[PDB]
């Protein structure tokens, strides 16, 4: 299940900055970006959890790992 | 405003290990912050460029100043590793290597 919803990428990017025009198959990219960005939170969360001895994500994982990784994720 | 159930799977699919209901909907509130975040970055490039609309070359400069795309990791491998190949077709019709 890997196929992206371009039509929705493009939505989200419209919503935030309406005037800016994506060109052709750019928004492969920005999923690729996103995808990257969500694997770099998994890994950061799955940390934390390893560092509390949780068996399971819990929102306090995400919510750290987020903060870290949202800071990465800077241009 | 992206589905949750692609964030979820997604999210899953690389975590590898069971998350809460709570977890899973502060991974979609940190989604929402990234695309927010990405969006005005790459208002910065095609402005800065004199231009209205994002370009392969903007997204590039984007993951490369995310820790992304690097000399020892070159974006045709990013796309190669993580794309399906309908879309590395799309991106590298030519071997860019």
């Amino acid at each position: 299940r890997r196929t992206v919803p371009r039509g929705t990428l493009r939505k989200i990017i419209k919503k935030h900055k309406p005037h800016l025009r994506l060109a052709a198959n750019t928004d492969l990219l920005v999923h690729l970006s996103f995808l990257l960005f969500l694997h770099r939170l998994a890994e950061e969360a799955r940390t934390n959890a390893f560092e509390n001895k949780c068996k399971i994500i819990k929102p306090e994982h995400t919510i750290a790992a987020a903060k870290v990784i949202l800071k990465k994720s800077r241009g | 405003e992206i589905a949750s159930s692609l964030i979820k799977q997604i999210f899953s699919h690389y975590v590898k290990t069971p998350v809460t209901r709570d977890a899973y909907k502060i991974v979609e509130k940190c989604s929402e912050r990234y695309f927010k975040q990405i969006s005005s970055d790459l208002e910065a490039y095609s402005q800065h460029a004199g231009r209205k609309t994002v370009e392969m070359a903007d997204v590039e400069l984007l993951m490369r100043r995310q820790g992304l795309v690097t000399d020892k990791m070159p974006l045709h491998v990013l796309v190669e590793r993580h794309l399906p190949l309908e879309y590395r077709k799309l991106l590298i019709p030519i071997a860019v290597s």
